[PDB]
Parts: C-alpha cells; structure tokens; sequence
C-alpha cells in the first residue's frame, strides 16, 4: 500500500488521508482494513495504541474496487486536539493475502505516515528572515531550527518515532497557527 | 521485540571488543549496558506479564536515553516510508470544462 | 571569586605542558598525581562541589558518604540546629548538653544517640570517567603547568639534567602564579562583597549565624525610624 | 646549485675520475646527505639562530582517511594520513605543513607526545594538528570533521635526508624532474666548504688504502696487498 | 514482537467471547 | 525559480572545494549555506503555496544579505538592457520650415 | 579607560611577533593560547563583552548561558531586586529572607524556587571565526607580545637556546608593560570621574546602588537650599 | 514521460523501477523502447555507456497501455554489485513521436533517474543526530553529513552528474550494510 | 638509511670487499649497533635534550595471561604479559606502549621497583602499568579487570639492541621484512658519521694486523706471522 | 496494538493444534 496524499488542509481545518492499494499483479486479492490516528500523547512502536484519537472501517463506507482507495477529510477541531501543535500518526492495514508469487519483503500489511502542521514553521521561517533584514546577521536560533527539523525528519525516516516525539515536545510544542 | 536482544548483542560485542584493543571502557558507560540488558532480560522473561501500554511507552522513552549515548549502543532502524512532509501524486482530470455551481469538477 | 569555574576535563593541562620539549614524558598518569596535590596545596574552596547529604545516627555514630573531602556544617535533620566541634573526651563512654560532632575517617562521632543529620561537604568535580575535573581558568591552568612543570625539573635538577639556573626561574615564576592564582580565585566578586557588607555594618550585631547553616550571614540590617 | 656539483666536486678533489674506482659517486651521496645534517645540527642546535631558506625543502604529500586503529565503531575517530612514509624533519627549524599555499592556511606540526592530547581547548577545536607517527606516516587530527575532505599539503621543512625528501619534491612548473642529479642540494653556500672538506677527508685515507686483491682463498690484508 | 497487559486481555476476552 | 538551485549548488561546490583545499571553513558561513539551501528546498517544495507577494519580497531582500557575504555565495545575474540614464533616438523631423501657434512641429 | 577598545583580529599580534627573527616558529594556534592566557592574567574588565540575558529557574537552579565568564550581577526580573552571594550551607534542603545565588559551573543555584532572574554577565568579543578578538591599543599590542616574547624565551632558556640575560631584559620589559598596561584599562577617563566623583561627594551617603543595578552610583547629590 | 516509483529495497534486494509515459493526449504515439541500468564506474556524459550493467528490451513482451507502463523489480545479487556502495543511473528511452503542437522541450525522448541506498547515509547519520540537543556546541557532524546528503542531491538534479560521482566516491563509496539474505526469511 | 647502506659504508671504507676476508658483515652489524647504544648514552645521558624520531622502533608485542608465581588461590591477581621476551629500553627517550594507535590510549612504562607498588590511588586504579621484569618479559598490571582482556600492544622506545627491537617490528602495510638488511637503522643522520668513523676506527688496526697463519701446532703471533 | 480479525483467527487455530 501506499499514501496518495497526506497532509493537514491549508485552511488548518481538515486532515486529509488518501490511501490506495498498490498497482503490481500479485495484490489483487489485498484490499483496505482500517485508518487509526494517534497523537504524539498516546503513540506506542507496537503498532496502533489501545484508545487512539480516531479508528476508521472501511466496509462502513462502501456498500470491491470501491475498498482499494480511500480518502477522508477529518475535521481536526471535532478530534479535540489542536492542528498547531499535533503529530498524528496516521496507521492503515490490508484485510488481504497476497499471491504466492510476491517477492520477498512487499507482504506488508501495515503503513504509517507522520503529519504535523507546517505553517508554524513556515511563519517561524518568515520571522527569522524578517530579523536577518536587519543588519544581515543570521539569528543562531534559526540555523538552530532548520538543524533541528533535520533531526526530526531522520527520526521519521529511520523510524524513531519516540526521539521525533522527545524533539517535537522539547523544540516545536509553542506554535502559534 | 527480537531487536532488544540484537541491540544487547552488538552492545557487548563492541564492549569486548574494545577491551580487546584497549584495556579500559568507562564504568559510566559499563553501567549503560548493564541496563540495557537487564531490561532485555526483564522484557523478555516471566516479568513481561506486568507490563501496561503506559509501562512500555515509559520503558520504551526510558531506552532511548541510551540510544547515542555511548558508542556500543547505535540508534536502531526500523522499516519506515514515511517522512514530515509527503508528495502528492494525486492527478487534475476536468469533465469537458465542466464546474459546479462553485468549483470545479474531475472524473 | 569574580570569575565562573568552567569545568574542562584534565588532558587540556597535557595540551599546554606538551609544548615543552622536555616535558614530553609527561602522561595522564602523572598529571592527575600533580593536579591533586596542587588542588591540596592550594586548598581553593571554588574547586570543590558543594553537596548535602542525610545520614543516620546510630549510637553516636553514623556512615560518611564516599565522595566527603570536608565538611561545611553538620546539623540536626528535624530541627535544622547546626552541630559544633566535640570537645568531650569521654563522648558515649557512660559512668557508673547542646549537640556536637567529631569526624576521623568514614565516620562521625556525634553526641546523639538516633538523628538524622544533614551534611553540607565538598567533594571534587569529576568526568565522565572517574577522574578529577580541573576549571579553564587560564590562571589556574598556568599556576598547574607551572607546578609540574616545577616538580619534573625538580627531578631533572637532582639528577643534573637541568642547570640549577633554569629550576631558579621556574621556581621563582611558579611562586608568582601561586600567588596570584590565589588572590583570583579568594577575592570576592562584587555580590559576594554585598554580602560582606551586609555582614561587616550592624548597629546590632548578629553572632548566631552558625545555629542557621550560615543563612542569614549576608542579609542587611534593617533599623526602624523613628 | 644541485646534487651533480657537490657530487663532482668531490670527485674531483679526490679524483675519482676512471670508471675503475672503489669509491662511487653512490659513496658520496651517502657521505654529503649524511654530513649535511651532521653540520645542519652541529650549527643549529647549541642556541637558536635563523636558518636560511637553502635548508629547507617542501615535499608534497597527497592525504588518506584511515582507521585509528581498524574499522571498529568504538575504537575512535579517524585520521587523515599521507598515503607514502614522511621523512624525519630535524627540530632546528620552522616545520610547516601548509595547503599548496605557504602564505595561508593553519596547520600545525606538533610532536607525536603532543598530538595524544590537542584540540581540547574550545577556541582550538578547528585546527589541524600534523605529526610524524611511528609508523613512517604523516598523521593529522582535529575535532573538526571539515578536515577529513583535505586532499592534498604541502610540507616544508629542514628534512633529516635530503635524498629522501628530494624524491618526493612538488611537480615544478616545468615538470619532475627524475634525476637526482638535477635536483638542488637543500644545504646554505656557506656550508658547502665545511661539507666538502669533511666528505674529501672522510675518503682521501680510505681511498689510497691497500686491498685483498688477490684471489687466493686467503686474507691479503695484513701484508698491504 | 512483544504483547502488554492489555493485548493479553483483549485476546483472552476475545476467545471467551467465542466459546 | 530554476535559480536557487544554481545558487545553492555553486554554495555547496565551492564549500566541498575549499574543504578540499584547506581543511577549514567558517561556520558563520556554513550558517549562511545552511540558510541558503533550506530556503531553496523550502521554496521548491510543498510550503511554497503560503508565499504572497510581500512574503516574496521579504524573502528575496533576507536572501540578498547573503550575496556578497562570503566567497560562495555571488550576486546572481539577470538578462538586463536597462540603466539608471537612458539613450534618447529619437529625430527630429521640421515640417516645411513650420511652427504652430507656440511652438514647431515635425511629421 | 581614557582610550576605546576598538577591535582587530588575532594575527595582527603574529604582524609585531614575526619581526623577530627567533619567534618565526610561533603561529594562531599558539597566539591563541597565550592570548586567552594574557587575558585572564590581566582580568582587565573593559576587554569583555557586556551582556544580559534572562533565564527560568526550575527549583533552586537555572541554566546558564553558553559564553559567560563573569557575572555583574543577578536580579529578579518581575521586581528587578539584585540578588547577592548564597551564604547558606543547605539552600534548598529542607528540614522534617531576602533571594540570593551561587553559580559553579553551568547552573546557577538560587534562592528561589520559580522565578525569572535577569544576569549581566561579560564574555569575549569573538571574530567572525570563533576565535577571540584582541584591543587594538598599542599599549596593550605591545604587552602581549611581550608576555608571548617572555613565554618563547622561557622555554629556549630552559632549553640553553637563549643567554640568561636576553631573558632578564625580556623579563624587565614585560614586567614594566605589564604595569603600564595595567594602569592604561583601568585609570578613570573624565566621565568615570565625574561618576566617581558623585560616588564620592554624599551629604547624605548612598549606601543601597547594589539594589538596583548600580545605576544611581554615579548620580549626583542634590541638596535644596533653605 | 516520468518515473513514477524509483528506489531500492530497504532489505538490499530489489532495484525497483516503475516508469509510465505521460497521460497527456500528444502522448500515444509515443512508447516504451528499452531500459538501460548503469553505475557509477561506466558512465559517459551522453546516453548510455557501451557497456552497460543491464538491458531490458520492453517490445519482447505483449505488443497499448502495457508498453506505456512498465515495471522491474531486479535483484541486486544477479547484478554481481553492492546494493549500497553503488549508484545507479537509469536510462528510459521512448520508441515512438508525439504528434505535433506539443510545447517545446516536452519532446524529450529520453530521460536519466539516479538511485543510491539512502539507508547506510541515515546510519552514519544517526551518530551525530545526538550533537543537536547539546547547546554551547556547532554540531559539526551533522552538518557534514546533511551536507554531504544535500551535494549528490543537488549535483543530481541539476544534470552535473559528473561531479555527483566525484562526491559519491569521496563520501559513500565506502558504505557498509547486511547483505540481503539469499534464503528468504519467514514474516508478514 | 638500512641497515644495508650502513654495513657497506663501513666495509667499504675498510675496503673489506673480498669474500676471504677475516672481519665479515656480522662483526660489522655487531659493531654498528654496540656503538649506537654507545653514541646514543654519550649524547642524551648527560642533560637532557630532544631525541629525534629516527633513534625510536616499534616493536610489537602479544599478550598472555599468566600467573603470579603459580596457580594457587592465595598467589595475588594475575598479569599479562608478552609472548616473547622484550628488548631492554635505554633510558634517555619517550618509551610508550599503546594500543595499536600511537594518539590514543592511556598504558603507563614505568619501572620495576615502582611497579611493585601502583594504583593504591582512587584515581589511579584504571591505568595499565607496564615494565619489563628481571624475566626478559614486559608485564602489565592494572588493578581493573578490564585490562586482561588485552590482547596487542606495539612499544615505542630507543631500544638498547637495535636488532633484537628490528627483528620484532609491526607488520608494515606492503609486509613483513624478512632481511634485516633491508630493514631501516634507528639512529639520526647526524650521529651517522660519528657511529661510521668509531667502528672504522675499532676495525682499521685489526684489519691489518697479524695471523697465526702456519699449521705447525704452534703460537705463530709473537713472530709476527 | 490493533489486532486484526484474521490475527484472532490464527490464535484459535494455534490453540486448538493441541485440541
């Protein structure tokens, strides 16, 4: 499986998820299952936590195509936690077998993909250019925040969920969107 | 987990294996790795059946202290697509310059 | 002290010695030797980490910690009433008063039977290994290079290796780096000249602040006007 | 001038001319590069003097990233190294290592005692130490992960063998030059008379000496054969 | 791989839920 | 732009050249290259649809405080015809050695 | 100090060094050290940098910030209360008055359990490498190049390098630019006069400008005419 | 024309190539005509090299929409190369013409996509991600890292790929990692 | 310079060329490295100077954990030691072992009296002691069980016998040297001339002097023979 | 965890391989 789009609305109103099922010959038979959104607050590496922010099933949707994409506008207001300041963490699973044919390594049932709010950064960037304007001196609390969205973005990529969680709480938990 | 046991392994195979090169390694981080195997073995023995999603996600933070601290224990890898910021794919297909009452419209 | 103590881990000393020549057989293994003493020798109180640490009384008796080098106070845990020198002969010796302490080794001998007393020690600062952590304060750190610098051309003399001229000069400038590394690390800084003004002008004066743990000894005297 | 003067020189103050003779100019390379740094120390080590720009001699090193000891994780950070063994420099002048520029660049050469311990200070974390180690090789540190990308130094310094640091000279505008011969003696002209009388009296007695010039299975020494 | 308490109980609840 | 990307790409080059050379370059530019290239991915990548016009301004006068800054990072060079003090071409052309009530005229 | 501090980069003291043939060895990486040196020995406090910055303090400690060597003085920021030397041998040790401070290392140890407190602290004037950045004063030009001069001929003559007298003169030329340099950074110009002189002259003696941040010291003292 | 998925496995198994031509209506006439898979040592500024790593003819299969969308999921291991100190260079070339009027530049009937494993970078990475927390400090590290990332990254999509294997020898050459296991391994 | 290009400046200057002769390449080898020794004593035991790096070699040693006296339980804590018996170090240099990395490490050389008695200091507890015992063998003491996990250690040091310290060197990269002929001598250039002229001069009155030549089961010398 | 419905049915079967 795969993400389409995965990103929080430009109006910091909605979440949106788009997830589809890969194209190859040998996953006919895997469909979609569920989507569970933790936040940074009750994420666990075992997969999906027990109480999430909000579990999705699909077959309630749909009355089977129909089950191999499905996309979602969550009103991030009626989940009662804050668009600015979140990282949700957006889970999905297969209720499928795939063929016997399948190389080694792509019979992975589960995904996750990680969304934060990027228009804090985006005005926390504008300030800092802002005050380099003036006097051109490149604040250190700027180099500071790029190095340190870097560091965030190899705990995602290496899936060190836990230290992305330590940095987003300790750097980036005050913004104001 | 299965990983612990290969994060303790590695941990104590650099641990002799510096004392094979040099004579010494700092107690400081001596300590460091006898946490983290009595965790391992605490983890994965009769103590597990005690263990809430809150314990594990206390114990699970707790660990990661030790993750770059010394030099035997490494940051661990895990199998991950994922990223802060995600491409879209997604593709404009419009019905024959047709819109809705206020927007436009796709297949 | 006007100056903060930064904390630098002891092989900078090594950096600075190894620009000798004739100091190139110098090791770690020597330099925590010499940086020792010289922490003894000039017995600087800012070198020192300031602890405080609870322990329990036995009988007149009761377990030092294992980093202790000196003692600020000891007091009582529930009262808070510091303890004073003992100079009772025959403390928990019966036959057939205000509380004190005496202490030799690992233990202290108080005149209470079963406390809990709080102590106020220095110990050293150490490293990520067990071993001494010496301030950046170039003051400092040249009074230290001189010092062993002054103790391996002492052994360099009695063999013959050095002329007695060059040790004259070293020891000379040793003497003056000790001196004023001294004075650095002994003047007080201008809040801790408050304090001793606060301490110095009493139109009433306060000689009990020893009972506190020495709280209330920087504190200005406040008169009413009338 | 270059190795071939001083060479004939000697040659022909001894007179040493016919093919057929026991002394080589092989001999005197030896005996010049060997005295060279026997006056080279006789005169500037006693008390501190300048040293001319003759004495000096920039070989030119191309840079390796190798283990502190192999390729363990904890066995420490790396080193560069030059990829071909140094010479020894003698400790009488200004060793440089500089980056194919002399008026720029701050590397520094230390001694091996020192380079255990360097870099500690704060405002000294980005300079880069250079020493010969045991090993015949260049090292260089520096808590600066910069440094790993340099490639290429140049090394000037009073080299202990002059042979040897003339082998490994820079490229010249021109181009190498491969014979030895050709190249320049790294010694001040006022040493050059003080250098030639020591080499020319080193071999004047040995070359007029007797030898065992008979092939008899026998030892013709002792009777001046 | 490793299962907490509450793994456990969901899935001893869910075999009695099925017996 | 197409032009941050040659910007950034000349920066970095010419960073991994003088650390080829010398084995040492300032940090206070390094800063300057950091800003640079964040810039650069954050414009030409999914962020670059909160940017108005006076966000535009202020990021293109923040990102001309490094142009001559260091060594580099240039002034780019734009395809140019313009000048403060124009060239004036034009000719003058009397008709029949006229005028009209004030002043002449031409064809 | 009658003369700014106008500032230049570190080499130009290996400009004035270099002239002298026997110190053509010496480079940045020992100007560095023997610089910082010079600065301490001197403890001249017009060649810092003033700064202030404002920290949290958690429970009876703070974190302090990266470049501070020395500390002016530590306030509350909601009242502005300077705050004086910690006397007190068990601080925030409790058992079964006015805010003080006490800084070691990095942490600052107050009085105080949640508050804001404002240092004034001084650090060194860097380059735009992170380097140190010297006075361009030729008095003070002059003295460290003689302080290095002394240090270079110190080890040639501990070596027999140098003749013993070429060390005495070095030493007596460094000793008087020392003095001279000394009374340069630190003699009153005419507005610390003025300020010195409005310390002095009190009708009614000021005795509480440690309160505020010393900002009322050199304010003159008016006295209304009757 | 366009890559839709490039990357390899993160097991070190598989070099994963799916490339469909554009959906735009110029675009039918034009096909798929081979696919030519190159490392860094036998590159040639221009196409690819006469001695290439391997060849996939797509036309030796069913003969529309098939040919405009193909995919290779190749293992590393029969490519006799290491799936991490490797850098590949794949080459689509299109068989056919787009019918006129198209803009120009759109037109291009070739295209080059690079592939390296980002896998052993993030390691040698991870070792001074720690150097961000601590203040007082540059982390130099992971500014060199991030840097080094950032130049073949740069170097490639600006089309220097000369220069992008000068930094991939310098740098990455040396990368280590678990060779993939030949027996495959029982999980799901 | 080898010990090949010493060996036959000395034979060649005693123009002992022809294979009959009385005074072979070993008196010259054992000649050399006496009076290295020799020249090295007279110059750095006086006061101390610098030593240049070309009087130090590495020699290269493997550890083994051995008894105190025997394998009784009451017979003090065990110690490494090397494999092979170690060359005795003059005492005028920089001796250091460390492990495999000549910038890093922390293993102490000292003396045997001293060495009876170290680490009783807190402090002290975790450094390596290293001497060379009355054995012929380097021991190491430690009071940190850690240190008998080491397994390699090279010793840098002016070693009293040249040979012996070049017959045990560190593999170089290329390989081992199996001839110590082609191995390099561990003495400055500067003391070359010095070391050349004393041997020349201890073998010069020998070489020409008288044989007991005839085989008459009789003392031919006192004739002059 | 999120058990799957397909994981309950891999428990009961493994439990009842001792039936």
């Amino acid at each position: 499986m795969h993400f389409n789009e995965l990103r929080i609305s430009q109006d910091n109103r909605f979440l949106i998820i788009d997830v589809s099922v890969d194209n190859q010959d040998y996953f006919e038979d895997v469909l979609l299952d569920s989507i569970v959104i933790d936040t940074q607050d009750t994420f666990v590496m075992n997969g999906p936590s027990d109480n999430p922010l909000y579990i999705y099933n699909v077959e309630d949707a749909y009355d089977t195509q129909q089950m191999k994409n499905v996309r979602l506008e969550l009103n991030i207001q009626d989940l009662k936690v804050s668009p600015c300041s979140t990282m949700f963490f957006v889970y999905v699973k297969s209720k499928g077998t795939p063929s016997t044919d399948t190389p080694c390594g792509f019979d992975k049932d589960q995904i996750l993909g990680t969304v934060i709010n990027l228009q804090p950064i985006y005005k926390q960037t504008l300030k800092y250019l802002k005050e380099v304007e003036c006097d051109c001196n490149i604040p250190k609390g700027f180099i500071d925040m790029i190095l340190k969205l870097k560091a965030i973005e190899l705990c995602v990529r290496t899936g060190n969920y836990p230290q992305a969680i330590k940095y987003w709480n300790k750097f980036f938990i005050k913004n104001n969107c | 987990m299965d990983k612990m046991l290969e994060i303790s392994e590695e941990a104590i195979t650099r641990y002799f294996t510096t004392l094979s090169q040099f004579g010494y390694k700092k107690y400081s981080d001596v300590d460091k790795i006898i946490v983290l195997f009595f965790m391992e073995e605490m983890l994965a023995g009769e103590m597990s059946y005690y263990v809430t999603q809150d314990d594990y996600r206390n114990i699970v933070n707790a660990l990661y202290c030790l993750a770059g601290s010394t030099c035997m224990i490494d940051f661990p890898m895990f199998e991950s697509y994922d990223t802060l910021v995600h491409s879209n794919n997604r593709t404009f297909v419009p019905r024959i310059t047709e819109d809705s009452i206020l927007r436009s419209t796709e297949d | 002290m006007v100056n903060n103590i930064n904390w630098v881990k002891l092989p900078v000393i090594l950096d600075r010695l190894l620009r000798h020549p004739l100091l190139t057989d110098l090791n770690l293994e020597t330099a925590i030797q010499y940086t020792l003493d010289f922490i003894s020798a000039m017995g600087l109180p800012n070198v020192y980490v300031d602890k405080i640490e609870t322990i329990d009384i036995k009988e007149y008796r009761g377990e030092l910690p294992c980093d202790l080098i000196s003692i600020n106070q000891v007091r009582l845990h529930k009262n808070g009433i510091a303890l004073r020198a003992m100079t009772d002969n025959f403390n928990a010796y019966p036959t057939h008063g205000e509380p004190s302490f005496k202490t030799q080794g690992r233990v202290i001998f108080t005149s209470i039977k079963h406390e809990k007393v709080d102590i106020s020690y220095k110990a050293i600062m150490l490293d990520d290994e067990g071993l001494p952590l010496i301030p950046d304060n170039p003051i400092f750190l040249k009074t230290l290079e001189l010092y062993i610098k002054k103790e391996w051309f002492t052994i360099l003399f009695d063999m013959g290796k050095i002329s007695p001229a060059v040790l004259n000069n070293t020891q000379q400038e040793y003497a003056f780096k000790a001196g004023q590394c001294n004075n650095e690390f002994v003047i007080p800084s201008v809040s801790e000249m408050e304090a001793i003004t606060n301490m110095w002008n009493q139109l009433i004066p306060r000689v009990t602040e020893f009972r506190r743990g020495f709280k209330n000894l920087g504190d200005k005297e406040y008169i009413r006007v009338h | 001038m270059t190795y071939n003067e001083l060479i004939y020189m000697v040659l022909d103050e001894l007179k040493l001319s016919s093919d057929d003779s026991y002394y080589t100019p092989d001999h005197v390379i030896f005996l010049l590069v060997k005295y060279r740094s026997f006056l080279l120390k006789q005169r500037y080590s006693d008390i501190k003097k300048q040293i001319p720009d003759s004495d000096y001699q920039s070989i030119c090193l191309d840079l390796i990233e190798v283990p502190a000891i192999s390729g363990e994780p904890c066995e420490g950070s790396s080193y560069l190294r030059s990829k071909n063994k140094v010479p020894t420099t003698m400790m009488i002048g200004n060793p440089r290592v500089y980056p194919m520029d002399f008026y720029q660049g701050e590397i520094t050469y230390i001694s091996r005692d020192r380079m255990r311990y360097v870099g500690y200070n704060k405002f000294l974390r980005n300079i880069i130490y250079c020493s010969k180690a045991p090993d015949g090789y260049l090292y260089f540190k520096s808590w600066n992960p910069q440094f790993l990308h340099l490639e290429k130094v140049s090394f000037n310094a009073i080299f202990e063998d002059a042979k040897e640091a003339s082998e490994m000279a820079c490229p010249e505008e021109n181009g190498t030059i491969c014979k030895l011969e050709d190249k320049e003696f790294p010694i001040e002209d006022a040493l050059v008379p003080p250098l030639i009388e020591l080499v020319v009296k080193e071999l004047r007695g040995p070359e007029y000496s007797p030898k065992d010039e008979d092939n008899n299975a026998k030892d013709d020494l002792p009777d001046a054969r | 791989m490793f299962f907490t308490q509450e793994d456990y109980r969901k899935i001893e609840k869910w075999l009695l839920a099925n017996s």
